[PDB]
């Protein structure tokens, strides 16, 4: 710790040097500042090798410490000759952090895959490089490999392909609505576009007709309730089957008319807990509203022992209506 | 005329021409005769249906703005006249408009400026532009003497 | 033989009892003009109807249908009016100021000044864009998104037989939505609406309007591969393909 920080304390002079000297000069001492550090790499890996398992910790520890000094080392090279850099690269034999991002300075797309092809596991480490970060474009290419799936695949023409990743990257969908709905429209116009036999065809635009279905219903939610819920336009989830059947009978929702219900007795088939519970819950505010005609109307829309009765009073025209409700059923 | 003369004429073409598109496309000569009829929440609403089906109208667009000037919105009678603008640039009397409009209601926004300026170009130093030059400024003795 | 007949067009106007053929007659000749993208054509005869034919003229399938259709047909148009002003604009970006290396002291005061105005002008032709981008959308929305039952799609369905009119109403569709959406998608792109750009695959695929039917497989891929170029500029920004924030 006195015999390392004298050679950090001579890179950072030899590099104010370099700054005003004779090019043939500044070089060798360039070589000399990659001899001397290529030594302290060394010491810093042989001791590493030297403990390992149990008290891991402290060994997780020093490692942060000699990796944020090979990019202390590499900042300071990224100056200097790159030329070296192929030997830094190689002396703490990894540290691709630096030597990537030089093949990226220059168009040497040649050395980037003169990396790869010598390497364990670069690969999976460029692409997440570049990830974290024209021939770049090349790079998209294979970097689009992942969810960006379907970019590549309607460039590669490959539309058949383009539209299961779109259709699966609607469905995990659930931070954004406005997201999932742009997505299917994708995937659906990927499909219609593709090269499907017609049969084929056929049922991905039905099994397709089921989702907007869904969709459809959190589409349809009254401008009242959602300034009165003070609630973002697009920016909202995907909301599913009960929030939705909850938030249709709201008494926010105050203009609830029958179609508002009818839709909140279809989202019963989009649950996957207490079933007949709701069923109650919605049919009774389904008779607040009515202020004893729309009880009236769903009866009429539904075309029957799903409703319940006795458990329902849990008077005089609720009896009276399912009399007229025994002879339409029959 | 009177209120039986029009809404019994609803019958009249009703009888005629029954599906939705041409029922609404209706509107603009059903508001026709209810603006004439003083019925102007009413023929609000068949203007207002007509541009739900013929969205494209220069015509329609300004009646329904002219039909929020007498209903003193000027949020929306100017947008009214905007949209007739946009379709239409031949319709110089409602450039003068917006900008008069606009100077009139709030000048904070730069929008109220932008629609003076070609309000100038279109009628060249009329008695108007002056109005509205001052118009614009008096939302200070020295300011307007200059 | 287009004289022959837009003129046939005036004597139909002239007695007002004919107003309802003036105007049917009127479509049928406009429904030429547009498969032929003639708008100046399509348009002169537009002007030759009196502004208040449709007020007058109130109702047979064949009126219905064609008060329609003269609408329809009139957001066709505007769609193009206003496009190609929009279009025309675009197109004379103020230009940046002339660089003269190894400046006199007066000239470098010159162009101190030249370099200052033109950092105003360029800030009024984003100013006009955006009142033009703003105005040239609105109508191609109302083409696409056609009121009540889709563009140049008759609304009243109780007619006489007219295989030359309703096939020439599937085939304007087929020719002029494809190219309304493929000039929207290049007005978002050109004004850096990317995330828009993407909302056109919801537009079209839509089963409210069903616009994809009126797509030939080529032309939806070509669409596919607009909206990747959207994309990519969305990416450089640094958010996810469809322009939502990358948490």
């Amino acid at each position: 710790r006195t015999v390392i920080i004298r050679q950090h304390e001579i890179v950072l002079k030899v590099a104010y040097p370099q700054a005003d000297s004779n090019l043939r000069n500044i070089v060798t001492e360039q070589l000399v500042a990659l001899i001397d550090c290529f030594l302290d790499g060394y010491v810093s890996q042989l001791k590493s090798v030297d403990k390992s398992s149990n008290r891991e910790r402290y060994d997780n520890l020093e490692m942060e410490y000699l990796q944020k000094r090979s990019d202390l080392l590499s900042p300071l090279l990224s100056l200097g000759q790159y030329l070296w850099a192929a030997s830094l690269a190689e002396k703490y034999c990894d540290f691709d952090i630096l030597v990537q991002m030089c093949e990226q300075t220059d168009n040497q797309s040649r050395l980037q895959r003169y990396m790869t092809q010598f390497a364990d596991q670069n690969f999976s480490d460029f692409l997440f490089r570049w990830y974290l970060e024209q021939h770049g474009q090349l790079a998209n290419f294979l970097q689009a490999h992942e969810h960006l799936s379907w970019l590549h695949e309607i460039n590669s023409q490959e539309l058949e392909k383009a539209h299961a990743t779109l259709l699966g990257l609607a469905n995990m969908e659930t931070r954004y609505f406005a997201k999932k709905k742009t997505l299917l429209g994708l995937s659906k116009l990927a499909a219609l576009a593709s090269d499907f036999s017609e049969d084929m065809l056929q049922e991905k635009i039905e099994e397709m007709a089921e989702q907007e279905r869904f969709l459809l219903h959190q589409e349809t939610l009254p401008e009242q309730l959602l300034a009165e819920k003070q609630l973002n336009l697009s920016a909202m989830p995907v909301l599913t089957a009960p929030q939705l059947i909850g938030l249709y009978i709201c008494e926010e929702n105050r203009r609830a008319n029958e179609y508002d219900f009818k839709k909140a007795l279809d989202l019963l088939e989009y649950i996957d807990i207490n079933i007949n519970d709701l069923k109650l819950e919605i049919l009774c505010k389904a008779l607040q509203r009515d202020n004893w005609v729309s009880k009236d109307s769903i009866f009429v829309k539904i075309l029957l022992p799903e409703v319940k009765d006795l458990l329902q009073a849990d008077e005089f025209v609720l009896k009276a209506n399912y009399e007229y409700y025994v002879q339409g059923q029959i | 005329r009177s209120k039986a003369d029009v809404e019994r004429y609803i019958a009249s073409v009703q009888g005629s021409t029954p599906s939705p598109r041409q029922k609404s496309m209706k509107g603009f000569y059903f508001a026709k005769l209810y603006y004439e009829a003083k019925e102007y929440d009413l023929a609000k609403k068949y203007i207002c249906t007509y541009i739900n089906v013929q969205e494209r109208d220069p015509k329609a667009h300004r009646f329904l703005g002219l039909l929020y000037e007498l209903e003193e919105n000027t949020d929306k009678a100017v947008e009214c006249y905007r949209r007739s603008v946009e379709l239409n640039p031949t319709q110089k009397d409602l450039v003068l408009k917006i900008a008069e409009l606009l100077c009139k209601n709030d000048v904070t926004d730069g929008r109220a400026k932008y629609w003076l300026e070609r309000a100038a170009k279109l009628f060249p130093g009329s008695p108007a532009i002056y109005k509205l030059k001052e118009q614009l400024l008096d939302c200070g003795w020295n300011k307007l003497f200059d | 033989e287009d004289r022959l007949k837009i003129d046939v067009i005036d004597w139909l106007v002239f007695d007002p009892a004919q107003r309802a053929e003036a105007l049917k007659q009127g479509n049928a000749i406009m429904r030429k003009f547009l498969a032929s993208k003639k708008h100046e054509a399509a348009k002169e005869v537009f002007v030759k109807i009196p502004q208040d034919s449709i007020a007058e003229i109130y109702l047979p399938a064949e009126d219905d249908n064609a008060i329609r259709e003269h609408l329809c047909i009139r957001a066709y148009l505007e769609a193009h009016e206003t496009f190609n002003e929009w279009f025309k604009h675009m197109n004379s970006v103020p230009q940046k100021p002339a660089l003269i290396p190894q400046p006199t002291f007066t000239e470098k005061v010159a162009h101190e000044h030249k370099e200052k105005k033109y950092e105003m002008d360029f800030g009024i032709w984003k100013g006009h864009l955006d009142a033009l981008t703003a105005d040239v959308k609105e109508k191609m929305y109302n083409v696409l998104l056609f009121v009540d039952g889709g563009w140049m799609v008759d609304v009243r369905e109780d007619a006489k037989e007219d295989h030359e009119r309703t096939h020439q109403m599937v085939l304007l569709r087929k020719l002029c939505l494809p190219m309304l959406c493929f000039l929207l998608h290049t007005i978002l792109h050109s004004t850096g609406q990317y995330q828009e750009c993407l909302q056109l695959a919801d537009m079209v695929s839509s089963e409210r309007h069903k616009l994809y039917l009126v797509f030939s497989k080529e032309e939806l891929r070509k669409l596919l591969q607009k909206l990747r170029e959207s994309s990519l500029m969305l990416l450089d920004q640094g958010l996810d393909p469809l322009g939502y924030e990358i948490q």
